[PDB]
């Protein structure tokens, strides 16, 4: 389904209760006439920033909060602003998870933490310590059983152990340059993990489905997983319980804790409808219950419902494990940390590197263009287009507006203050190109040469508008010459967009992104 | 040849600064 006024499209990961949500959707449609479509696309968390940066994607995106800081800093999520009576219905720490630079950028739904899940018949009392698991496994393989199987393919699952004795991602006001994935406690935890594998107690190939089948068939005594998984266990009839993770070197396993959150695409035209559905249909007792029946959510943010749920021993264990871990950061670098630790675990586990070589790759890779260019080009394109219509030029693909939500306001403000600048300098600009004497062979160096000399002494929002008006005029001038066609129009639009992504994106984000632009130049 | 470019660029800078100064307050 495509974005469409008067309808909602929702993206949510395939392990959640999407059929229960769909039923809330149906009820909404019955009561209001508005159609809700729920989808669960593959790799949705990597697609969203690619397609949102071009004006596409869902109205509402569901994911844990660690991904959203990167999206918001790119301008892809709309700010959220509920009434006090509603904010008060949910727990405050869940709102803190979705606060990025003072702005709430999503609705918190449920608190998620890994717990140890065990087969009460084959392990009637579960181990309290990681270290005692190797002895338990030889004891169970004696019986054609295993002690423990969990997903070694996603770092989420192994991180509680890596963190236990001192592993950390970013030092806390977070220092990009102090990561801590190659400290001694990290090396110690991943060594335990890799030793379990080399000593034949786990298989480095094991993944989500292999572990679930194992446990729900009765072939392994334990697994590590979140509340979404309880539903399939109940169907298996296995006699299980849910409890606190084991300790490593005397200290708790420290899981990175996620808050399932619903963010609203900054390109959506249904922002207000999305909010009142979430607040009056999802975030009630009857709404969360419909989803919970499909796949358990965990510890819900909604006070009135969690007070019943809390009496389930499985939720008690969820919250115990959550208090021993850390709420994940939401910052943009979280992505590169996870990717770096993915490779390091996978490589140490398989055997292609030592721990010391891998976690030292993870250290450098954890620290430090095209996607931002596509962002900027939307803005650059709306403004070059208008200047083209102003001169009477008809250029393919620069016909008509059709702007989508974020750029509407930005475009408006940019034209207002841009006309300010050149109205006060009508001669200089009208003769600008007759000075330069551009040609196909001198065009690129002249464009760079001048742009660089604008900014050599420093940057401000006005030097950026001056720059955007220069490049726009440069473009219109290229369209005018029969030896430089419509081909030079998109070409110069690209020069401008890349120049911004390359040379100015840092300053622009430091001064607040386009929302800062909107406020600096705001009216009356 | 290009020192014209330097002239043009110096002008664009001063032009941009004027715009910023006209909006320092809201
Ligand atoms: O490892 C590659 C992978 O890393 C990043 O994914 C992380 C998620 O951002 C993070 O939330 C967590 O994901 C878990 C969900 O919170 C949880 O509800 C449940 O659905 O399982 C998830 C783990 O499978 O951990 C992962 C890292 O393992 C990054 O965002 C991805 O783009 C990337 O593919």
């Amino acid at each position: 389904m495509k974005i469409e006024e008067g309808k909602l499209v929702i993206w949510i990961n395939g392990d959640k209760g999407y059929n229960g949500l769909a039923e809330v959707g149906k009820k909404f449609e019955k009561d209001t006439g508005i159609k809700v479509t729920v989808e669960h696309p593959d790799k949705l968390e990597e697609k969203f920033p690619q397609v949102a940066a071009t004006g596409d994607g869902p109205d509402i995106i569901f994911w844990a909060h660690d991904r959203f800081g990167g999206y918001a800093q790119s301008g892809l999520l709309a700010e959220i602003t509920p009434d006090k009576a509603f904010q008060d219905k949910l727990y405050p720490f869940t709102w803190d998870a979705v606060r990025y630079n003072g702005k709430l950028i999503a609705y918190p739904i449920a608190v998620e933490a890994l717990s140890l899940i065990y087969n009460k018949d084959l392990l009637p009392n579960p181990p309290k310590t990681w270290e005692e698991i190797p002895a338990l496994d030889k004891e169970l393989k004696a019986k054609g059983k295993s002690a423990l199987m969990f997903n070694l393919q996603e770092p989420y699952f192994t991180w509680p152990l890596i963190a236990a004795d001192g592993g950390y991602a970013f030092k806390y006001k977070y220092d990009i340059k102090d990561v801590g994935v190659d400290n001694a406690g990290a090396k110690a935890g991943l060594t335990f993990l890799v030793d379990l594998i080399k000593n034949k107690h786990m298989n480095a190939d094991t993944d989500y489905s292999i572990a679930e089948a194992a446990f729900n068939k009765g072939e392994t005594a334990m697994t590590i997983n979140g509340p979404w998984a309880w539903s399939n266990i109940d169907t298996s009839k296995v006699n299980y319980g849910v409890t606190v993770l084991p300790t490593f070197k005397g200290q708790p396993s420290k899981p990175f804790v996620g808050v399932l959150s619903a963010g609203i695409n900054a390109a959506s035209p249904n922002k207000e409808l999305a909010k009142e559905f979430l607040e009056n249909y999802l975030l009630t007792d009857e709404g969360l219950e419909a989803v919970n029946k499909d796949k358990p959510l965990g510890a819900v943010a909604l006070k009135s419902y969690e007070e019943e749920l809390a009496k389930d021993p499985r939720i008690a264990a969820t919250m115990e494990n959550a208090q021993k871990g850390e709420i994940m950061p939401n910052i943009p670098q979280m992505s590169a940390f996870w990717y770096a630790v993915r490779t390091a675990v996978i490589n140490a586990a398989s055997g292609r590197q030592t721990v010391d070589e891998a976690l030292k790759d993870a250290q450098t890779n954890s620290s430090s263009p095209n996607a931002q260019e596509d962002n900027y080009k939307r803005i650059v394109k709306s403004y070059v287009g208008e200047k083209l219509r102003k001169k009477g030029l008809k250029i393919r693909g620069y016909e008509g507006e059709e702007l989508k939500p974020p750029v509407i306001e930005i475009a408006k403000t940019l034209q207002r203050v841009g006309d300010e600048l050149e109205s006060a300098n009508t001669d200089f600009f009208k003769n600008m190109c007759d000075q330069l004497q551009i040609t196909p062979s001198t065009a690129y160096p002249t464009f760079q040469s001048i742009a660089d000399e604008i900014f050599v002494s420093g940057k401000n929002w006005g030097r950026v508008v001056a720059f955007l008006t220069f490049g726009g005029n440069f473009a219109v001038h290229c369209a005018l010459r029969a030896d430089m066609g419509e081909e030079y129009v998109d070409r110069v639009v690209n020069w401008i967009s890349k120049y911004m992504a390359v040379n100015l994106d840092y300053w622009i984000n430091q001064q607040g992104g386009w929302d800062g632009f909107l406020i600096f130049f705001e009216k009356t | 040849n290009g020192t014209v470019n330097k002239e043009v660029a110096h002008c664009l800078k001063r032009i941009g600064d004027d715009l910023v100064n006209n909006h320092q307050l809201n």
